[PDB]
């Protein structure tokens, strides 16, 4: 019934670890798919254009 | 604690030292020694009689500490079983620290012995430096040290069987068996072919066997104060901590010399 | 390359080693950002919920499962970090056939460059000394405390081995874009290797302290083509 | 004589010169010595 | 390059003695304590033949994996038969790792002067396991070092089966030689006394401070006398080592207190270190002088002579301690160790072939 | 390791042996320091314990701690419709009826 | 409530003083000849001819 | 005469701690003014305050390093908090060797004189803090400056060794009747584990410094490569001291934080045995790594791989302490007083400054960060924001008990926020300057590094104002401090609970877990006549 409460803190702990890791993974998957990979792409597309100019010459 | 007149005596077995002036005077002597040695080595003073006053005042300051250490133990009578254990733990933690200075000097030997540079043509003891033969006077010193390690065991086992003539004679023989070590090793420094400045080899050989020289003057002093304090009836058959510290200090120096004789004098190639 | 005024991040690369360095740093920053966000969220929860509270749980003090989870989980992160670090340490070096050698000796407050090959029968080895241009004698547009009078000129797409030593005290050869940082100690030779993929100018500065003129000792590397290098080597 | 102003090496209350002068001079010397050192070594090397 | 092999062998010997000695913090007890040593004693000669067939690096990491899975089966084992099986697989992994690692240090370091120094460093792992908190830092340090080893051995360069170019002498031909056996007997009779002293010491007489000085002295002794044994001659070092082991063993019955055992224990451990680092390189020397150079079976024989003491020690030592007692046992092992020491002079110059 | 039906017997036995106000407040302070909320039987013993030592403010402050220990509002009103004959016999008034 | 205002308006008058002290060491500076706009525009042409910072940006202009 | 026999010829352990505090305040003021001199020169490009002298810039950096590694953090964390609190926590009357405590104090004022006289007789000693051999010879520094500066590192070494032996000898046999060595508080374990490293590290430093002296003045050539030596040997013989040293500065901080986390959050510490084992592991693994300061000197390829592996392992024990502090602060009630503000600002900034150490541990990544301002930004987040914050928290925690005079809360909070803001402005753009490529130990820089150097010169002027406000807080503590206990309820050591009435609380006020806060507050000269009893 409503007069039998046994565990309250443990559910809070299991929620507060399973949100501080999802938030951590969200704030780390913007560093590797919005800051890092387009820079490597820009670096590579600069190098697949310097070689073609020398091939033309 | 329920003994009858217990309030009149101290309720914990630890020593409350009276107020003494010697920590300040030791620091004021080391101030003078540090500044005078920093200055006379670059001009600025000239006369070399201030450095000698500084060293003399330092050594007299330690001697004046050890007087008040003796009077508080044989006259006032404040050395219980706990305080003796504290002093033994303390002395062991200085012997351990004085070992680890020799570890750095041994590691300064193996970092050059194994892997010498190109400036020295790659060779230990290098060309033009004749080493010291280890079948000469460095045998005599080793056998004198092994004998001195054996004679003090006849002195610590004669104070427990209550024989007075048999503690004085052994300490006398040991005291003349450390003076001969210094006399032999000052003759091996005047009949050598290479100095402190003649290589990295002549610079590390006179810096690991020169600290040992200073460490063995201390045994001559510590054994003089152990013969003289036994002649004047300060040692009982169960309360003597001056002998126990001089025995532990001698044996460590013997073991250190047996590692300064296989690494420094024999092993060269 | 040149430093930028309000910089936040690395200079641009011209060597595979610097690209590996950048990729490994961007791999580590992922896990460090995850750990910092987890710790900051736990302190935010502690401040928002359990500040000036009536109920104190003063008997939750043992733990048995949770002390294993904060002992094994950082270890897995260390193994995942340690795999590409060892691959980058061993893999990217001079495995096959360096094609040149330049000796860069560090004197007191200037640099001395010897191109050890191209030797005549009499010992006519090409050699120069690089100094810093003072502020009073600068021309219009030159960079202060980085621009030299003689620059090290190398070809592109060629493995270059630098052998670094010194004559007075401990120096340190640095070109930041190329990924070269090796000491110059006065009794031993050290070696690094560089491969340059595009033309340009590359600037650098000394690192290990040497005395009063530590801030005026630049390094400048030009990467010309092969024809310009042959035409330059027949003039010096 | 055990009390709240007994374990300190300096006297604080019932004093002729008020405590503000010894409190201020301590910090004044502490933040004035390393400017004197720079002044001496600047004047010994030519520059003003 | 060449130093990572030394790291791998040091960690292999460390894990060997850690999983052997440290079982209690981390008759049935006589059979259970000696379950590892006898199965290691049996399966040691097989790995010496296996390394000539399939090569050096694969049995090392196979032994590491077998040791890991056997420890994790030992972690939650309750029945007696499964526990005996688990400790048997622990022993058979630890038999592969040490033999193949010591053989590969013998193979890579061809120069005679460097081999003694490197094996003097490598044998120092046999006392760090005796000395060794939470221990999870040290396991992940080991995991990182073996990850480096696996990257260099199996990833950057491809590895085939690759059998050796030369065919080694068989085990019986090695056993017919007198020199290898009489070299192995020095290690066996040196380690026999320190093997038997451990179970009878709770009978005569806190626990860690009695064993600590030997672990302190062993590292210093092996790392110093690995280098200096080349100039002094290895036979002289073996003779002096057996003499000091005998004298320090007879020093124990005159001691009547726990604090009086500190000084002879040093005189044990340093001495047995000077037994080991002198005599284990020279076996690999002898095959280079008289036979064909395959180093697997010879170090298998050396590991047999090392583990014979730990196999025979406690079971016979308890029976002798119940029969006669501690001081006569120490007296007879000391006289045996002193009496063996004259005949080690014979290894001054063996006849070449 | 302790279960609900052992907690709700041990704290009844502890509440039925206190002799002073210090002891009643001591047992009441560490009863509200676990993960288990107190049973309605334990709180009914605590008010008789507060009646024997003759204190009024402690008998009010028990009901104020239930509002912080209990997760929701419906459970708090489920606690107050069963602890009602205890309140209207001893005479305890809640804080929200006094407005102090 | 009347103490947090005191702490806030004590921190503000701790930040305002340091700004006025640092401003006094900012007017009286030794400005070298290179820190001018007509000198940092000549450097951009040299950094443009010898292609430098291809990927991100080059700009030495900071007045 | 009674002045002399009680404040100059002393035996009492608690009366030397106040002298240590007065010395540490002076030696932390001098270095901070020296740092303000450096940061006012590194402001805009050119030669601003020092006219053209690149000497008297390196001298100021060297003397700012030495005065706060050796003369501020160690005397505060060993003399003021170790000599005073450890006998009261373990329950002893005084220390075991009291005259050695007196000499360990009085060796330091002769060490200040030689260091201040190493900057007036000559050009000076501009060798850096690490006194490397081939620069500090007789070809660059030919005078009595380096010699008098390496004699100031001998006296401090003797003082630290004599203090450490006293600390180890006292806690072994001078405990009370019912304490084994498993019921000790955590601060005693911190002092023990720093005192073991002080034994095991200082002989190597003394040997290396003495051999440098013999190379300078007795022409011995240990480290000169024209006679058969290497400078790199000295680097080994320095850094074997160097990395134990930087844990000696931080282990006594940790335990202090634990007490505050145990007090103002009314919960015991989560897993104390795990914490003492973690401190033991950190202390042991600080001796097996020293060569990560030297990755560019030309080591082997199989030796860098060992020192990358053995350096990242130290992250595992520190995480146990951090997460146990979070688990201690989790469940309980938190009241934000001025020690807990510094406690909360230590658990976040030590993490930020310590996560940069994992980036620098790799040998591949150290090629881009060595001798660069990233290192400076790494170790200032941990030294200035990890140790000094612990010192301020310890002062604001234990000063009403020692002194008997309370302090104004509002001014302490203003000081804390000014320190926080100014120090976070100062050392954060150093990471950007490091990533762009600015080297270390340079007075003048290229014009690209200007803008961030304008911002890091602004936070120092904020922090000096906080130091002056701290001086006024001490003055307001000493004068009219009896009347500063009714202004705020911060003076209460612990708050009333929910069921605990005020009338009951005034009778039984102090609830503790140590002997410290139940003493009369001036502590008595002889504080234990009859022994203490623990079950
Ligand atoms: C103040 C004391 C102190 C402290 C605490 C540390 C901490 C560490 N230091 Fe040391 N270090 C110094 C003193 C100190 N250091 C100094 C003074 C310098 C400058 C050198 C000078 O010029 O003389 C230096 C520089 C320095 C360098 C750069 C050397 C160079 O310039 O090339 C390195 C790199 O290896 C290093 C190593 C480490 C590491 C790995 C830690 C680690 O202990 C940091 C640990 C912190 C954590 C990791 C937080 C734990 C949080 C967790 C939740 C764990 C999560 C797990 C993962 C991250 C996997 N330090
Ligand atoms: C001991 C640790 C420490 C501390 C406290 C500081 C303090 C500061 N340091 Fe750092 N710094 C170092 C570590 C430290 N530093 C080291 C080791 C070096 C030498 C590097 C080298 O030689 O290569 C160095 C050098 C150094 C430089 C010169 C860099 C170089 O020349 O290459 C600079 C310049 O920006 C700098 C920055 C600062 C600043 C702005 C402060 C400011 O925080 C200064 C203001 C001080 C305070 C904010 C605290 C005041 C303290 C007290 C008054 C409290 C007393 C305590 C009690 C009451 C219990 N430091
Ligand atoms: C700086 C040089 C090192 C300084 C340290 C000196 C050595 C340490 C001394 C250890 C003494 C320990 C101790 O307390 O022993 C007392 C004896 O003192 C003593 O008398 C010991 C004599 C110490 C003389 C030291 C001489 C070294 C100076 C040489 C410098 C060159 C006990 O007295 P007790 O209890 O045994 O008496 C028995 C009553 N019945
Ligand atoms: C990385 C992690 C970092 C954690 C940072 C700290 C977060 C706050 C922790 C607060 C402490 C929590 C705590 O001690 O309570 C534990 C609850 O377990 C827990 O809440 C964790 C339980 C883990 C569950 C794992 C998944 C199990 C389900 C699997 C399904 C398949 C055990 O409380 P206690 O037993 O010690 O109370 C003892 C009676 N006084
Ligand atoms: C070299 C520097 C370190 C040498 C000190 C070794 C001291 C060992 C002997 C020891 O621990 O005893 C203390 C000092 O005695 C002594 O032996 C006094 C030696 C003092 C040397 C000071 C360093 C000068 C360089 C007792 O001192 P205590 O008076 O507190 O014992 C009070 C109760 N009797
Ligand atoms: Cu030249 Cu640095
Ligand atoms: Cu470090």
């Amino acid at each position: 019934s409503l007069t039998r409460i046994q565990g309250s803190v443990k559910r809070r702990i299991l929620t507060d670890i399973s949100v501080g890791l999802t938030l951590g993974f969200g704030f780390a998957s913007y560093w590797w798919w919005g800051v890092h990979k387009p820079t490597v792409a820009h670096r590579e597309n600069y190098y697949i254009e310097l070689a073609k100019k020398k091939k033309a010459e | 604690m329920r003994i009858q007149n217990r309030e009149n005596l101290q309720l914990f077995p630890f020593h409350l030292v009276t107020n003494s002036p010697w920590p300040l005077t030791t620091s004021l002597a080391l101030m003078s020694l540090a500044l005078t040695l920093g200055l006379t080595m670059h001009g600025y003073i000239g006369n070399h009689l201030w450095l000698f006053l500084a060293i003399s005042l330092v050594l007299s300051s330690i001697f004046l500490w050890v007087r008040d250490v003796v009077i508080e133990g044989t006259y006032l009578g404040d050395h219980t079983i706990a305080v003796r254990k504290g002093l033994n733990i303390g002395f062991m933690l200085f012997v351990l620290s004085e070992i680890l200075i020799f570890a750095a000097l041994f590691w300064s030997y193996f970092h050059s012995a194994m892997g010498p540079t190109i400036e020295i043509g790659c060779q230990w003891p290098p060309v033009g430096i004749t080493s010291i033969k280890p079948t000469e006077l460095p045998l005599l010193n080793t056998i004198i040290l092994l004998a001195s390690g054996a004679t003090v065991t006849w002195a610590h086992h004669s104070i427990l069987y209550k024989d007075r003539q048999g503690t004085l004679v052994g300490l006398f023989i040991t005291t003349l068996l450390i003076i001969l070590f210094v006399g032999c090793q000052v003759l091996e420094y005047t009949w050598a072919t290479f100095t402190i400045a003649d290589s990295v080899f002549g610079s590390i050989f006179y810096a690991g066997t020169g600290l040992h020289f200073i460490h063995m003057v201390m045994l001559i002093v510590m054994l003089a104060i152990c013969y003289a304090r036994m002649y004047f009836y300060h040692f009982t058959s169960n309360h003597h901590l001056g002998l126990e510290t001089t025995i532990l200090y001698l044996h460590v120096l013997d073991i250190i010399w047996l590692f300064l004789y296989i690494v420094f004098y024999w092993w060269g190639c | 390359d040149v430093p930028t005024p309000w910089g936040i991040f690395f200079q641009d690369s011209a060597t595979p080693n610097m690209e590996g360095i950048i990729e490994l740093h961007n791999n580590i920053m992922f896990y460090l950002v995850l750990i910092l966000t987890f710790v900051s969220y736990i302190l935010y929860t502690i401040i928002y919920n359990y500040s000036n509270a009536t109920i104190v749980h003063k008997y939750m003090n043992h733990g048995q499962l949770i002390e294993i989870v904060w002992t094994t989980l950082p270890a897995v992160i260390l193994l995942i970090i340690a795999f590409p670090s060892f691959i980058l340490l061993y893999l990217c070096d001079e495995v096959i056939s360096p094609a040149m050698t330049i000796k860069a000796i560090g004197l007191q407050w200037y640099w001395k460059y010897e191109y050890s090959d191209f030797i005549n029968d009499d010992g006519e080895i090409v050699e120069f000394e690089s100094y810093v241009i003072p502020e009073e004698l600068l021309e219009d547009g030159q960079l202060r405390l980085l621009d030299v009078d003689a620059s090290v000129v190398v070809p592109v797409d060629t493995h270059i081995r630098f052998i670094v030593s010194s004559a007075d005290v401990i120096h340190d050869f640095c070109v930041p874009a190329l990924g070269v940082k090796v000491d110059a100690s006065p009794g031993r030779l050290n070696q690094t290797s560089a491969l340059i993929q595009r033309e340009g100018v590359y600037y650098g500065q000394c690192s290990e302290l040497c005395g009063v003129m530590h801030s005026a000792m630049p390094i400048k590397i030009e990467a010309v083509s092969l024809y310009e290098f042959i035409n330059w080597l027949d003039e010096q | 004589d055990v009390g709240p102003y007994s374990n300190l090496p300096f006297k604080v209350k019932n004093r002729r010169v008020p405590y503000a002068v010894p409190h201020f001079l301590f910090f004044a010397i502490g933040m004035g010595i390393p400017f004197f050192a720079c002044y001496v070594q600047l004047k010994r090397s030519g520059s003003i | 390059s060449r130093k990572l092999i030394l790291f791998i062998v040091f960690l292999a010997l460390l894990l060997d003695n850690m999983l052997l000695t440290v079982v209690v913090p981390i008759v049935q007890v006589g059979l259970l304590f000696a379950s590892k040593a006898t199965v290691q004693l049996i399966t040691n000669p097989f790995i010496g033949l296996l390394t000539n067939r399939i090569g050096y690096p694969i049995p090392i990491f196979a032994g590491f994996c077998i040791m890991f899975v056997s420890t994790i089966m030992f972690a939650f084992s309750s029945s007696y038969a499964f526990l005996l099986i688990a400790r048997s697989l622990q022993g058979i992994g630890s038999s592969c790792s040490s033999v193949a690692g010591m053989g590969m240090l013998a193979s890579v370091y061809t120069d005679d002067e460097e081999r003694g120094n490197v094996m003097g460093i490598a044998l120092g792992g046999l006392a760090m396991g005796v000395l060794v908190g939470k221990t999870a830092p040290f396991l992940v340090l080991a995991a990182l070092v073996l990850l480096d080893g696996a990257i260099q051995l199996f990833v950057l360069q491809p590895s085939r089966v690759q059998p050796e170019s030369q065919k080694g002498t068989p085990l019986t031909t090695l056993l017919k030689d007198p020199y290898i056996l009489i070299a192995a007997g020095s290690i066996c009779f040196a380690n026999m006394g320190i093997a038997m002293l451990e179970p009878a010491l709770p009978i005569w007489m806190q626990l860690g401070v009695a064993f600590l000085p030997a672990s302190i002295s062993y590292l210093i002794g092996t790392n110093i006398f690995g280098i200096l044994a080349h100039k002094m001659g290895r036979w002289l070092c073996a003779l002096l080592g057996m003499i000091i082991v005998g004298v320090s063993i007879l020093c124990i019955p005159f001691a009547k207190n726990i604090y009086g055992l500190i000084a002879p224990n040093f005189g044990v451990g340093f001495a047995i270190g000077m037994v080991d680092s002198s005599m284990m390189p020279i076996m690999g020397y002898l095959v280079d002088l008289r036979h064909v150079s395959v180093y697997g079976s010879v170090y298998a024989i050396a590991d047999v002579a090392f583990c014979m003491g730990y196999a025979i020690g406690p079971s016979a030592g308890g029976a002798i301690a119940k029969a006669i007692g501690f001081p006569w046992l120490m007296t007879i092992i000391g006289i045996i160790d002193i009496l063996f020491a004259p005949l080690c002079f014979f290894l001054r110059s063996p006849p070449a072939k | 390791e302790e279960t609900y039906e052992e907690f709700s017997q041990r704290y009844e036995k502890e509440f039925d042996e206190a002799y002073d106000l210090f002891e009643v407040q001591r047992v009441l302070n560490n009863c509200f320091s676990y993960d288990i909320v107190p049973s309605p039987a334990v709180i009914g013993k605590a008010l008789n314990a507060c009646r024997r030592v003759n204190d009024y403010a402690t008998a009010v402050r028990v009901f104020e701690g239930l509002k912080h220990k209990v997760e929701t509002k419906e459970q708090y009103d489920a606690y107050l419709e069963e602890l009602k004959d205890v309140r209207e016999e001893l005479g305890i008034d809640l804080k929200e009826e006094l407005f102090p | 409530k009347e103490d947090k205002l005191y702490i806030f308006w004590g921190t503000v008058i701790g930040i305002v003083i340091s700004a006025t002290i640092f401003g006094a060491f900012r007017y009286n500076r030794n400005v070298p000849k290179t820190m001018n706009r007509e000198w940092q525009a000549a450097s951009d042409e040299y950094l443009k001819s010898k292609n430098a910072e291809p990927f991100t940006g080059y700009s030495q202009i900071q007045s | 005469m009674n002045y002399i026999n009680r404040w100059l010829f002393s035996t009492n352990a608690k009366d030397i701690a106040v002298l240590y505090f007065i010395f540490a305040l002076f030696c932390g003021l001098l270095g901070s003014i020296m740092s303000l001199i450096l940061r006012l020169e590194l402001s805009a490009p050119g030669n601003q305050i020092l006219m053209g002298n690149h000497q008297l810039f390196n001298v100021v950096a060297t003397a700012h390093a030495v005065l706060m590694v050796f003369f501020l953090v160690m005397p505060a964390a060993i003399g003021f908090f170790g000599n005073y609190l450890l006998p009261l926590m373990i329950g002893a009357s005084d220390m075991s060797f009291a005259r050695l405590n007196n000499i360990s104090f009085w060796l330091l004022p002769p060490a200040l004189v030689s260091l201040l006289a190493s900057a007036l007789i000559e050009n000076g000693a501009g060798t850096g803090w690490t006194v490397y051999p081939p620069l500090a010879g007789v070809q660059s520094h030919s005078g009595p400056s380096v010699d008098l500066a390496i004699f100031a590192l001998h006296l401090t070494s003797i003082s630290s060794l004599l203090g450490a032996i006293n600390f180890i000898t006292t806690t072994l046999n001078m405990r009370t009747i019912g304490m084994t060595m498993s019921k000790l508080p955590l601060f005693v374990w911190a002092v023990v584990f720093t005192s073991i490293l002080l034994l095991l590290s200082l002989p190597v430093l003394s040997a290396g410094v003495t051999l440098l002296l013999l190379d300078r003045n007795f022409n011995t050539s240990f480290f000169e490569p024209a006679g058969g030596g290497d400078p790199i040997l000295y680097q080994h013989l320095f850094w074997f001291f160097g990395h134990p040293e930087v844990y000696i500065l931080i282990i006594p901080g940790f335990g202090i934080i634990s007490h505050i986390v145990s007090t103002y959050s009314k919960k015991p510490v989560f897993g104390a045995i795990g914490m003492v084992y973690a401190m033991g592991s950190i202390g042991f693994l600080g001796l097996l790594v020293w060569s990560h300061h030297m990755y560019t000197v030309g080591l082997d390829v199989d030796s860098r791989a060992y020192f990358t592996s053995a350096t990242m392992v130290i992250a595992v024990p520190t995480g146990i302490k951090i997460f146990s502090w979070l688990a201690t602060l989790y469940g309980g009630s938190i009241r934000y007083t001025t020690p807990m503000l510094y406690a909360f600002a230590f658990l976040f900034l030590f993490t930020v400054g310590g996560l940069s150490g994992v980036v620098l541990s790799n040998a591949s990544l150290d090629i881009a960060f060595h001798d660069t301002y990233y290192v400076i930004g790494h170790f200032h987040y941990v030294l200035s924001l990890g140790a000094v914050f612990s010192l301020f928290a310890g002062y604001y925690y234990w000063s009403p008990l020692i002194t008997g005079l309370y302090y104004n809360n509002n001014l302490a909070n203003i000081q804390f926020w000014l320190l926080f803001i100014g120090t976070n402005v100062t050392f954060f753009p150093m990471h950007f300057l490091g990533l762009n490529g600015m080297p270390r130990r340079i007075p003048d820089y290229p014009d690209a590094f200007a803008g961030w150097n304008a911002i890091s010169s602004f936070g120092s002027l904020i922090s000096i104002i906080s130091v002056i406000l701290f001086a006024y807080v001490i003055y307001d503590q000493l004068v009219n401090g009896l009347t500063n206990k009714q202004l705020s309820t911060n003076s209460l050591f612990k708050n009333p609970d929910f069921i605990e009435s005020n009338i009951i609380f005034n009778d039984n006020s102090i609830k503790s877990s140590s002997i410290d806060f139940l003493l009369t507050s001036p502590p008595l000269p002889h504080t234990f006549n009859t022994p203490a009893i623990q079950s």
